[PDB]
């Protein structure tokens, strides 16, 4: 079981040298870079716990790895990830998001089926963890 | 002028070369090949004279209406440069002319008579230009690119999807385990074929129960949220409303929709998705009847800004390198009508006016097809990341299972994105970087041996004319 | 012939040259046009491929479901006389692909993704075969030239029409007073125009009260049932039932309905025309952008028959004088799709195929689009009895008024049938007759001295291949 | 063709079986079997499910399903009807039945036999592993009462549903219709 | 506690001797021999995991029987079944279904009752393992 | 996870001082007092286990807290809370609604997500404890 929300989840586990490139990326088209975290990684769950304010003028990928570093620190078994936001006239909001570090094992999901009308499901997704 | 008799459209007031279109008009281009002795002004002003308010001959009744307003002016008329005998020509019609909030209204008037003409051998319609004053009455696409990605979480590259294989002959049971199969392997979408509707080997019914227990089991297992694209395309509207209310029962994330049903019904749906909170996708099924000759017919990117306006969230827009024609200068006209809010005049995209949608809905295009892992890195260089890539083919042909080819794409697709934002060029590296990754990733290596030399090259009929 | 890779669809089982049809089969002719080095074979296998069960690469879920019913089949190739690069390809369908009464998914597999291939030049639909087993599922028109006809209690000559002109402009006051000015004369019908909906200078429901008044106070001063096309066309459906279910309310005869607005939404008419006991009139605006070119789209007699399939009453089949693009032998070939309960095989008219319709109702066409009272032994000659004529400007563009121009078209029509019943031939001496009806009756001797010369003769595009 | 309507089975017995068998020169007159054309099948819908659509729905293959028709006939009440099905589902049959006589009598109510059946088809599910059913009995008067009947049935969920064949061709029809655009199996 | 879902279910476990003449059955016949296996026995659960792909042209019950031994070492506590699959005009659907290997001890379903309207319940079938 | 439940619950933990100063307020405008106790603090819930009858008429703050004593006594880990209730011609209502002894370690809360019609989705809320 791996949970595969967001970007270059297929790949191998992104390296410091490799996510200080993606956020410079982020950054230079002009990016706010934020960093959110959860013990709950439910599909559709849209609000993750964020750590601080968004970095909206920082024109220093370094400065985006030492706030990462201190979340790691204080959340060890969560699931980080980086959002970046984009402040155009027609976007107005997220353009990337990537997990950057997930717990030791992750939790499964189990599947409750409520039989409704005719032979119709409702469908209950639920974390073990 | 109002005496009975038959008499020329440029003497009845049609054709005015110092004429300058305002703000509030719909400008339209027509390629116009006229007949042995028609003068192109004269084949100009037969266009813009049936097209609003005209007939063979003088009536007495148009000096009760003002006939100086309602009339459409063809205002000036250029040669094509390559081709000897035909000309482009700019017809400006009034807002007077058109329904507020009806696409069906719109294309009764401009291409409702004016092809079937004796005078003229071939039309053909370029482009379109719609005023502020008139994009405001419709109410656009659903959800958009933005309102879509933040429905299914998913940012920073193209939604995957895969066609489910074969197009008829599947019954309910086993259809839903080939969409099984690929979403838990690595693909966004599964979809239905556009003729798959209601057959006698598989009820509809039937279909739409199976496919969601099998997008339900997908997301639990991999823990994104999946969608199967449901067919709803029905002979009756009462048939059509009846298989989408179901489809809202289920659960279901976005319902796909043929070209072929017409504009009123489109509509139709797309205040009913707004209603209900669905995506609606667009199959575009036998638009190639009259968009693939160069010299007859109407261009897509016409057809795109319609779709536009009526509302839709996903169309079809063709691909470069794909199986199906398709220019790659000519294709990024029709990824820059659905999704930038302004494009400026460009004549080798064939842009012709400058088009301000003024707040409408982003439409997210489609590329499909003939297409597979080896051509990743081309798709990615000529249009972007808010786009869907669909591999029909490419997916359940894989050697190994549907969910190794699923793995194959989704491995292909993400090694690209992570290469290009790095700094890498994706088009002349974009080879190696695939091969690098088929080192770790054994079913990308099996999918790249199979489809290699295996590429689609033809000369394409819809090209520029100014290259 | 399972395994992973690109097969040719010759190679993986498309073309039959043994094979012959069976009595429950859908036919279909493609004049296709292949690229340099397309191999005619290859080219008929890959519109058979695409068309049913078919994709670029062999997948393994084709081995569950029994694939050699499933497949389209062609079955011969023929090169077309006259053209040196240029075939007749016939398909085989079986109707375990087809949904039971519905046009939307007929197309949606016949003419679905075919025009759109590399491999093809130019692809033209000719004539399409139905079985008898696939014609009684669907309903058919509301009433037929039969059931018409003994509505209205006309026998014995063509039915006379006018499009009110101007197209757009005229307010509700006046629109009706054109109506009253017609229906009076002499004519059996008025109607609105195409583009006509709900514009900003007259809405549609004051529209419909005022040419309803019309109406009635020319029903009572002629004695005969008089009848106005309203139109309903909307941008949704919603619109749509509303002014259908006005319309019916007021006590009209027959409503008018554009083609643009779909099969799926022309369908849903036909069901509640049938419901309520209305008359519907098609009226085809943008056609002529995928039927003109004879070379690729789709040839109208093809169109006619999913329209006959459809139900529609009333179907513009075209004027081969007239002002619009027609050829005597083909367009006598749309009157005998839309009229003849069995047509045999004729290649100088355009029918490939032989249909039997088995009681579904016929169709009455309608001849429409630059025509006059000098014209009316030409049309008597080449069509019949059962038909509509339409004369827009050759009514209101009348010097001396709109009633003397109803009279003019009624004893030009009423002379011509009458020398025809008596064993004078109206093809030779056809002039001489109008002119010894003009001696009695003076809007006639009028009409003929405005419009003797103006006659519209050019090059037909859509012509025959066997002359 | 000409004679017969599209999609009706009273038009095409009105016709054939009409008043041909009560004729004062034949003595007795019996219809052996008929045939239909390919073009006059069409016309009909057909089954909801068939064998291919009912045995996915019920994940049961490679031998027949099992069925026992509640005993006694007419008697049991509500309470006691439903722990004859329970027995009778958790044992190893996949199918309980309704009596085709039983349907709304003064000793027992329809609706309070429905609500019964479902709580012990759903305790066998449960205690068994497999997908239990009960054929109930939609038998009414009017069709007023017939579609309530239905309604109820599909709003407990329940896979399958009888009917009698005296309710008449005309009123079958009408079931036919309801049951594929409900989902429901037509016993 | 038993799931009887499939056929020969009331019947002690089948030995390889008589899961090989019931194979020889469907492939006489004519049909594809697939294996699915699943760790969740939910009645109306459809999809089980497939052990590769069905074997479609195999005129050999042999052959069959050690793929079986290799699903049985790969998931030694899951619910591995056979399915025989029929390919004719009409039919297109899985013909003979029975499971060969059941985990050392059955999970049970709890059933949870929620209160609708009037006396009608919803009721949801939930594994305990 | 602190649960919020009532007034004071931002502040920090009253002490017996502070109480009988609390109660003194609501004894001075007429109120009735009365302790509710429970284990299941969910949000919404009305209906907590009433110690003993309201204290209707009594003029002294100091009685009230003997009572608060003997029912921390009977339950040493539920949430226990003082509810003033008034007695007027218009409110006949509670007033006052605090949390004065709640357990060692809250509960927290389990949020389960039903997909229903649409992208519509019923949450339920469940106590872990
Ligand atoms: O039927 C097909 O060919 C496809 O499923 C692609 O399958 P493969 O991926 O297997 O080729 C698509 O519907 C076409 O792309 C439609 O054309 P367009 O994109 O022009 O709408
Ligand atoms: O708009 C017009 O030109 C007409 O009103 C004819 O007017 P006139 O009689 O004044 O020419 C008809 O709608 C056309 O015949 C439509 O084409 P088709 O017949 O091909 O449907
Ligand atoms: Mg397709
Ligand atoms: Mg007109
Ligand atoms: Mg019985």
């Amino acid at each position: 079981m791996r949970i595969t929300q967001g970007c270059f989840s297929f790949l191998p586990d992104l390296t410091d040298e490799q996510i200080s490139a993606q956020v410079d990326y982020c950054l230079g088209r002009g990016w706010a870079v934020s960093l959110e975290h959860t013990d709950d990684p439910h599909p559709r769950n849209t609000y993750w716990e964020m750590w601080g304010m968004p970095m909206f003028d920082l024109r220093d990928p370094k400065g985006v790895m030492i706030e990462l570093d201190e979340c790691r620190k204080a959340w060890p078994g969560r699931y980080i990830r980086i959002n970046a936001f984009d402040s155009t006239r027609g976007f107005e909001t997220v353009t990337m998001s990537f997990i950057v570090n997930r717990p030791e094992v992750e939790p499964s999901l189990r599947m409750e089926r409520t039989e409704v009308d005719g032979r119709s499901i409702r469908y209950t997704h639920s974390i073990v963890r | 002028r109002y005496k009975a008799g038959v008499l020329k459209y440029a003497q009845m007031g049609y054709w005015d070369g110092d004429y300058v279109p305002k703000d509030t008009d719909v400008l339209a281009l027509f390629r116009i090949t006229p007949q042995e002795g028609v003068d192109p002004v004269e084949a100009a002003a037969a266009v813009a004279g049936e097209s609003s308010t005209a007939t063979w001959t003088v009536v007495w009744t148009d000096r009760l209406t003002a006939c100086d307003s309602y009339r459409a002016k063809a205002y000036r008329v250029e040669p094509v440069p390559g081709t000897p005998g035909q000309y482009f020509c700019y017809v400006a019609y009034d807002l007077i002319l058109f329904e507020e909030g009806s696409i069906a209204n719109l294309t009764a008037s401009i291409i409702g008579n004016v092809f079937s003409f004796k005078p003229l051998k071939a039309a053909r319609l370029e482009d379109m230009r719609f005023p502020v004053a008139y994009v405001k009455t419709y109410k656009g696409p659903p959800t958009g690119i933005v309102g879509e990605r933040e429905r299914l979480d998913k940012f920073g590259k193209p939604l995957l999807g895969a066609t489910t294989k074969p197009k008829l002959g599947l019954s309910g049971k086993n259809y839903g385990r080939v969409v099984y199969e690929g979403l838990k392997g690595g693909l966004d979408f599964m979809k239905d074929d556009e003729n798959i509707n209601s057959q006698p080997f598989m009820h509809w019914r039937d279909r739409f129960l199976y496919v969601m227990e099998a997008v339900n089991l997908a997301s639990a297992q991999t823990g994104e949220v999946k969608g199967h694209y449901l067919n709803i395309t029905a002979g009756t509207m009462e048939e059509m409303y009846r298989r989408a209310e179901f489809a809202k029962s289920l659960g279901s994330v976005i319902v796909m929709v043929d070209l072929i049903i017409g504009y009123t019904a489109i509509q139709s749906i797309s205040e009913w998705c707004r209603q209900n909170d669905m995506i609606l996708h667009m199959h575009r099924a036998g638009h190639g009847t009259y968009t693939r000759q160069k010299n007859h017919g109407i261009s897509f990117r016409v057809i795109a800004k319609w779709l536009r306006l009526a509302g839709v969230d996903h169309l079809h827009c063709g691909t470069a390198v794909g199986k199906l024609e398709g220019d790659p200068l000519t294709v990024q006209g029709y990824y820059n009508v659905c999704r930038e809010p302004f494009n400026t005049v460009d004549l080798p995209r064939g842009i012709f006016f400058e088009q301000d949608w003024a707040d409408l809905r982003k439409v997210m295009p489609v590329a499909s097809g003939g297409i597979h892992a080896g051509q990743m890195h081309q798709l990615l260089s000529l249009f972007g990341d808010d786009v869907v890539l669909q591999f029909g083919g490419g997916t359940i042909g894989h050697p190994m299972g549907i969910q190794a080819g699923a793995t194959a794409n989704r491995v292909a697709l993400e090694a690209m994105v992570l290469a290009r934002n790095e700094g890498r060029n994706i088009d002349v590296e974009g080879p190696e970087i695939l091969r690098a990754a088929a080192k770790w990733c054994k079913p990308l290596e099996a999918a790249l041996d199979t489809w290699g030399n295996i590429t689609f090259n033809y000369t394409s009929t819809d090209t520029s004319d100014f290259v």
